[PDB]
RNA sequence: CGAUGUCGGCUCGUCGCAUCCUGGGGCUGAAGAAGGUCCCAAGGGUUGGGCUGUUCGCCCAUUAAAGCGGCACGCGAGCUGGGUUCAGAACGUCGUGAGACAGUUCGGUCUCUAUCCGCCACGGGCGCAGGAGGCUUGAGGGGGGCUCUUCCUAGUACGAGAGGACCGGAAGGGACGCACCUCUGGUUUCCCAGCUGUCCCUCCAGGGGCAUAAGCUGGGUAGCCAUGUGCGGAAGGGAUAACCGCUGAAAGCAUCUAAGCGGGAAGCCCGCCCCAAGAUGAGGCCUCCCACGGCAGCCGGUAAGGACCCGGGAAGACCACCCGGUGGAUGGGCCGGGGGUGUAAGCGCCGCGAGGCGUUGAGCCGACCGGUCCCAAUCGUCCGAGGUCU
RNA sequence: GAAUGCCGGCAUGAGUAACGAUAAAGAGGGUGAGAAUCCCUCUCGCCGUAAGCCCAAGGGUUCCUACGCAAUGGUCGUCAG
RNA sequence: CGUGAGGGAAAGGUGAAAAGAACCCCGGGAGGGGAGUGAAAUAGAGCCUGAAACCGUGGGCUUACAAGCAGUCACGGCCCC
């Protein structure tokens, strides 16, 4: 159940056998493992491992222990791969060989609030024929007197996006672990320069 | 949504805001300091240090590019032979803008002012 | 890091200098590889380019051409491995970077508005001659 | 992108000129044809005492369109009109000639009979 | 199915 | 519209609690180095004209 | 009846199941394929069009299918206003008439501001017996749940023939969903060019305003995007429905059942994805501070830490979130690249001239990828444990 | 204690909608207890078969100057019908 | 208010006496704080009395796992006499 943290540098294309493959490519490695979980300790199993060097100057007394307790130096960001355990003490793209399936796991692009057209695509009201400024509006929401209320989880207008976003199953096209690069086909959630979770995809 | 998008639009159409930056330039280029809201003076920024760039690069096709904004002639002589030469070993950074404490009465606005640097 | 610096070096594996410059208003055949049954050949699509989109190594060019009574673009890669070459065929002078008005314009009307561009034949020629 | 409304050339001798999109078959809602897909469709203008006439509900298979196909290549190609060659119900032509290019897209969609006939394929 | 107005329009 | 309307008076404990965060934060103040007068961080002393300790404007 | 707005449509759903399809099954006057009939099944799905105000219905073209009902004949403080109920006008018809009709016909005022509950989003407060910075478990909840075609098996089983499988295995689609922006394709209010009229600068040349809240036109980066790209529905495990059994009495036979055990659905539970400890039942782990002064309490100064303020941000209505604050690349400038435009001005040459050619892919040049302390994030302030009892 | 009573006062909605044409503003100087809002200058924009000028109705001192800013001005006011 | 005929309000009270607050202080003023007058100044002219609704400051008790025609009965806690 390998995994690795990494950012999210820009998509383009390669060719594969006189076919376009668009690609986004990941900034994987290497990552420190900082802490293990374990059943006796934590209860259940995993790792957490830490991405990109951090300033010590920026780094409170508090962090600087939990480094210093792994004789691992500071990092940035701290994040755990479930049912993970690698041999090593540094998990890098090594761990994924072209041809792989994966999922990634992203923040995705924040939208703020949003119209329900946007949020829900929602088909919104006539352009012309007499609508009366509702063009981008929800219709109704509800019956009459029974039952009297709106659904729990009705499709309305709201903050969209900047949202945990994890698509699956994408393959592992090419990696390039001189670089710490890892190229995956298709499309991966959030803006270039977001933190990103690499796993071994749950798909079959 | 504002996507990594430059630019301020303080509340006016295309036309307007362009010429409330020539005329914001104009008068900084004169008096070598003015006062002005925060943001007003955050935008003057960049458009006038390009005027001064162009300036110090003295060139005929400069001038004739310096004088689609600044317009008086007078005016951009004074850029081109009295501010200019100032700054020729100056990289960028040609304008300052620090903020002031007092806020205007009529409605509250905060001040700074914006001034060409030694 | 550099996340331009990480693309153009993922990119820098498939990028070509093996093909000529041109223009748009330029006349160029492009010899493309395609694949049939069960074999893959070589079709050439001559025409005149009527747009090149930049971005590196993700730029394409537009070649539009008629054929037995039909207008066809075809948009190709500039880095794509299924060329195999580009001939420039004639150099057109135009005053536009997009030719997209050429798709309603008769074919006496484009030849009077694009015409051979002298200078860049010249400068063709003059390389063309070798050690 | 064919769709029910849209007209189109039609690229062979059947006398047919003009074919207006009834339906597109592709399964059972589908919103646009493209080159190699099959629609049923009126004959708005044919020319006097050919195959078919002004009236006919015929099918034909869509052999080039003015939105453009993307390949797996990384390149398109794009028709200047919207063309069919309007066949029977086993995928042959009606017709005897077909003009103008065709896209190879029929090709592996099993229209080789109209692939062949074609001038040109791009 | 249509039945008549018991009210006016306002 | 139907031109929607308050349905009860919304009574004292209601308005007040909905004041419950109407109330302002102080500004914001720190002394001014060189002349000691309190003022908002980041401007240049009004009492003093100095800011980042130069002599800025006249006071 | 001191008003419960009334047909149809749109929008948005949600439920029932007497199921239209898809899954499971018994019987068949079930050879096969296809059907009929009943049973189980509500997870999902259930198309586009012509007519008509229509609901309905008929019709065209498709489909796995084109289900039927409830929700104030769901939904007018959500839209419409074609239909019916006002005043005008006319036809038919009735009435001497004024006028009339569970007839027809053309026309005809649909109300910016949401208090409470409810719903979508976001915070502020307090709590979670020391105070803090991280990382997490998942009670519980939500999302999702569709399906077709072709090929192989095999022209095999079956069948006189036409036709044509079960099971198992491949490939390709439609619609839907989430994400994305490399490509394709949009936009891109000033990023570039061209162009007209007019006024102006400064006469020429070169420019500026205005013609829209871009004067017009040709283009167009980032961004945001779909018509573009990737991925999803599963697999799998468990328990079941109808239905089929094994073993088996009562009842020497028989019996799926009374004891016991098995098989068995798109359905159910788990599995996937997202929320989630206000889960007051307030969880856990790692790290940091510490037992300070005066009188489970008050007042004061601190600790770790936090906030304030500032520069900002693919975060954002405010708030929040995230990054940075000279121990600095946070924005602005400047430089380099990209990218757009498409060869500036000036000068030289040719031409009577409009123009042309060269200098020149020039000049200009948003946002993208970077560098660089030139400009600004100066200087600081205020909060903040001392840990209740068996 | 009620008559959608009468008269008056004061609440609620609420620091909410709004502040009356999307022709448009910016800066420097002056004045003053106080200035986005008054004066002056420069720049910018709008009207120009008018949004300029002259008559008649109607209005009735609103004209000019000095001194004022409680109220009137949808904000401010040192300004003003 | 209405073209007009015509309609048609609200609005009383310092104190015995103005003795109606000189002068100083803050403030542009308004306003207040002292001083002074008066038997009395929350009789200070926005003046006798000065109710109630309504707005506030300060104090006691109470309240952030709770379900409400708001009370009532009971017990307990805290605060006051
Ligand atoms: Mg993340
Ligand atoms: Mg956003
Ligand atoms: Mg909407
Ligand atoms: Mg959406
Ligand atoms: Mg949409
Ligand atoms: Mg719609
Ligand atoms: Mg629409
Ligand atoms: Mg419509
Ligand atoms: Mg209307
Ligand atoms: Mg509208
Ligand atoms: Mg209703
Ligand atoms: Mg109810
Ligand atoms: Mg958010
Ligand atoms: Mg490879
Ligand atoms: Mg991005
Ligand atoms: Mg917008
Ligand atoms: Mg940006
Ligand atoms: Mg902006
Ligand atoms: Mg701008
Ligand atoms: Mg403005
Ligand atoms: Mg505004
Ligand atoms: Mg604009
Ligand atoms: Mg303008
Ligand atoms: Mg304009
Ligand atoms: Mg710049
Ligand atoms: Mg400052
Ligand atoms: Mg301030
Ligand atoms: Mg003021
Ligand atoms: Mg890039
Ligand atoms: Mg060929
Ligand atoms: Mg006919
Ligand atoms: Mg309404
Ligand atoms: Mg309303
Ligand atoms: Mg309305
Ligand atoms: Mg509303
Ligand atoms: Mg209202
Ligand atoms: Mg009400
Ligand atoms: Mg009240
Ligand atoms: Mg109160
Ligand atoms: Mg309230
Ligand atoms: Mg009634
Ligand atoms: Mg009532
Ligand atoms: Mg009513
Ligand atoms: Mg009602
Ligand atoms: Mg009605
Ligand atoms: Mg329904
Ligand atoms: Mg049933
Ligand atoms: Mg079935
Ligand atoms: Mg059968
Ligand atoms: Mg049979
Ligand atoms: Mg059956
Ligand atoms: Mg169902
Ligand atoms: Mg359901
Ligand atoms: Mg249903
Ligand atoms: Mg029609
Ligand atoms: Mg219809
Ligand atoms: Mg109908
Ligand atoms: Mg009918
Ligand atoms: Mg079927
Ligand atoms: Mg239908
Ligand atoms: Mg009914
Ligand atoms: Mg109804
Ligand atoms: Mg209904
Ligand atoms: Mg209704
Ligand atoms: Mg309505
Ligand atoms: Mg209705
Ligand atoms: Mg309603
Ligand atoms: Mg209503
Ligand atoms: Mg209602
Ligand atoms: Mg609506
Ligand atoms: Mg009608
Ligand atoms: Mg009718
Ligand atoms: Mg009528
Ligand atoms: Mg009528
Ligand atoms: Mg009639
Ligand atoms: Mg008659
Ligand atoms: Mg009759
Ligand atoms: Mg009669
Ligand atoms: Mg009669
Ligand atoms: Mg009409
Ligand atoms: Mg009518
Ligand atoms: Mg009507
Ligand atoms: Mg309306
Ligand atoms: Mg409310
Ligand atoms: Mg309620
Ligand atoms: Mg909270
Ligand atoms: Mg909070
Ligand atoms: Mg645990
Ligand atoms: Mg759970
Ligand atoms: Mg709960
Ligand atoms: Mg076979
Ligand atoms: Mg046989
Ligand atoms: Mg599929
Ligand atoms: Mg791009
Ligand atoms: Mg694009
Ligand atoms: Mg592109
Ligand atoms: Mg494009
Ligand atoms: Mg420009
Ligand atoms: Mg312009
Ligand atoms: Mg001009
Ligand atoms: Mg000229
Ligand atoms: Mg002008
Ligand atoms: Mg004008
Ligand atoms: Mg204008
Ligand atoms: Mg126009
Ligand atoms: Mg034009
Ligand atoms: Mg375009
Ligand atoms: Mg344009
Ligand atoms: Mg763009
Ligand atoms: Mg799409
Ligand atoms: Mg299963
Ligand atoms: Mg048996
Ligand atoms: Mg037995
Ligand atoms: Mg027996
Ligand atoms: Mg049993
Ligand atoms: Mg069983
Ligand atoms: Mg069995
Ligand atoms: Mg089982
Ligand atoms: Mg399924
Ligand atoms: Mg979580
Ligand atoms: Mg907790
Ligand atoms: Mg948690
Ligand atoms: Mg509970
Ligand atoms: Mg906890
Ligand atoms: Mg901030
Ligand atoms: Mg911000
Ligand atoms: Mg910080
Ligand atoms: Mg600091
Ligand atoms: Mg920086
Ligand atoms: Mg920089
Ligand atoms: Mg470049
Ligand atoms: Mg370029
Ligand atoms: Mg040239
Ligand atoms: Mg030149
Ligand atoms: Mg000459
Ligand atoms: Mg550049
Ligand atoms: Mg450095
Ligand atoms: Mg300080
Ligand atoms: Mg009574
Ligand atoms: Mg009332
Ligand atoms: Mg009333
Ligand atoms: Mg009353
Ligand atoms: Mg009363
Ligand atoms: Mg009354
Ligand atoms: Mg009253
Ligand atoms: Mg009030
Ligand atoms: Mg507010
Ligand atoms: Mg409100
Ligand atoms: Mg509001
Ligand atoms: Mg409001
Ligand atoms: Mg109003
Ligand atoms: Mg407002
Ligand atoms: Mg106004
Ligand atoms: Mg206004
Ligand atoms: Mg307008
Ligand atoms: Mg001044
Ligand atoms: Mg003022
Ligand atoms: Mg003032
Ligand atoms: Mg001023
Ligand atoms: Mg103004
Ligand atoms: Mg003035
Ligand atoms: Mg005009
Ligand atoms: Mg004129
Ligand atoms: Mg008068
Ligand atoms: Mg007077
Ligand atoms: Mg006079
Ligand atoms: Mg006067
Ligand atoms: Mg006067
Ligand atoms: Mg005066
Ligand atoms: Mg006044
Ligand atoms: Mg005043
Ligand atoms: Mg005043
Ligand atoms: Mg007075
Ligand atoms: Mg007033
Ligand atoms: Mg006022
Ligand atoms: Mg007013
Ligand atoms: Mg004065
Ligand atoms: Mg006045
Ligand atoms: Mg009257
Ligand atoms: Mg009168
Ligand atoms: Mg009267
Ligand atoms: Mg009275
Ligand atoms: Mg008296
Ligand atoms: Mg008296
Ligand atoms: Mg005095
Ligand atoms: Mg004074
Ligand atoms: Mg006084
Ligand atoms: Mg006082
Ligand atoms: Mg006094
Ligand atoms: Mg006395
Ligand atoms: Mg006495
Ligand atoms: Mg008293
Ligand atoms: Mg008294
Ligand atoms: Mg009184
Ligand atoms: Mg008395
Ligand atoms: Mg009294
Ligand atoms: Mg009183
Ligand atoms: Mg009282
Ligand atoms: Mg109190
Ligand atoms: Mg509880
Ligand atoms: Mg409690
Ligand atoms: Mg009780
Ligand atoms: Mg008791
Ligand atoms: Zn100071």
């Amino acid at each position: 159940m390998k995994g690795i943290l990494g950012v999210k540098v820009g998509m383009t294309r390669i060719f594969r056998d006189d076919r376009a493959v668009p690609v986004t490519v990941i900034l994987a490695g290497p990552c420190p493992v900082v802490q293990r979980r374990t059943p006796e300790k934590d209860g259940y199993t995993a790792v957490q491992l830490g991405f990109l060097p951090q300033n010590p100057k920026r780094v409170n007394r508090p962090l600087k222990g939990h480094f210093a307790k792994a004789g691992v130096e500071p990092v940035r960001i701290l994040r755990e791969i479930r049912d993970f355990n690698p041999e090593g003490d540094t998990v890098t793209v090594e761990i994924f060989k072209p041809g792989e399936r994966v999922d990634v796991t992203g923040t995705s692009k924040g939208r703020g609030f949003a119209g329900v057209m946007k949020r829900w695509n929602f088909a919104g009201g006539p352009d012309s024929h007499g609508a009366h400024k509702i063009h981008r509006h929800p219709g109704s929401i509800g019956n009459r007197k029974t039952p009297g209320r709106v659904y729990k989880g009705k499709k309305m207008a709201g903050h969209y996006g900047a949202e945990r976003v994890t698509v699956m199953n994408l393959e592992v096209v090419d990696v390039i672990p001189e670089e710490n690069l890892l190229l995956v086909k298709g499309a991966v959630p959030g803006p270039n320069g977001g933190l990103v979770i690499v796993r071994e995809t749950k798909k079959a | 949504m504002r996507h990594l998008k430059s630019g301020r639009k303080l509340n006016r159409h295309s036309s307007h805001r362009l010429a409330l930056y020539r005329n914001q330039a104009k008068s900084l280029l004169t008096h070598g300091r003015i006062t002005t809201t925060v943001p007003k003076a955050k935008e003057l920024r960049g458009f006038v240090d390009h005027l001064i760039h162009l300036a110090k690069r003295g060139d005929l096709h400069a001038r004739r590019l310096v004088l689609r904004d600044l317009q008086d002639v007078k005016l951009v002589r004074k850029l081109f032979d009295e501010i200019a030469p100032r700054y020729r070993d100056r990289q960028g950074g040609y304008t300052r803008v620090l903020k002031l404490a007092e806020r205007r009465r009529g409605d509250g606005a905060p001040l700074a002012l914006v001034e060409l640097v030694e | 890091m550099n996340r331009g610096a990480l693309i153009k070096l993922v990119e820098s594996r498939y990028v070509r200098t093996d093909l000529p410059e041109f223009r748009p208003g330029d006349t160029v055949r492009v010899s493309y590889k395609v694949k049939e049954g069960n074999r893959t050949r070589i079709q050439d699509f001559e025409g005149i380019v009527i747009r090149i989109r930049r971005n590196g190594f993700n730029t394409t060019f537009t070649v539009r051409k008629v054929s037995y009574g039909v207008g066809v673009e075809r948009i190709f890669p500039l880095h794509s491995p299924l060329i195999q070459k580009i001939d420039i065929v004639q150099r057109g002078r135009a005053r536009r970077a997009k030719l997209y008005f050429i798709r309603n314009l008769s074919d006496r009307e484009i030849r009077r508005k694009l015409r051979a561009d002298r200078k860049r034949i010249d400068q063709d020629r003059a390389a063309e001659r070798a050690a | 992108m064919i769709q029910p409304q849209t007209y189109l050339e039609v690229a062979d001798n059947t006398g047919a000129r003009k074919i207006m999109c009834i339906r597109v078959l592709k399964g059972s809602n589908a919103k646009y044809a493209t080159v190699g897909d099959v629609i049923v469709a009126s004959v708005k203008e044919a020319i006097p005492r050919g195959a078919v006439k002004e009236g006919d509900v015929v099918k034909a298979v869509v052999v080039r369109t003015k939105k453009e196909i993307k390949r797996p290549d990384g390149s398109a190609i794009r028709f200047d009109d919207n063309a069919a060659v309007i066949i029977n119900n086993q995928l042959e032509p009606r017709g005897t000639r077909v003009f103008g290019p065709v896209a190879r897209e029929l090709r592996e969609k099993g229209f080789m009979k109209i692939v062949s006939l074609a001038p040109e394929v791009l | 199915v249509d039945k008549p107005d018991y009210r006016p329009r306002p | 519209a139907k031109h929607p309307v308050p349905k009860k008076k919304t009574s004292k404990a209601r308005r007040d609690a909905r004041r419950s965060h109407h109330a302002l934060t102080p500004p914001t103040l720190v002394p001014c180095p060189e002349c000691k007068a309190m003022k908002p961080p980041h401007t240049v002393c009004p009492e003093c004209g100095y800011y980042a300790g130069r002599k800025v404007l006249e006071v």
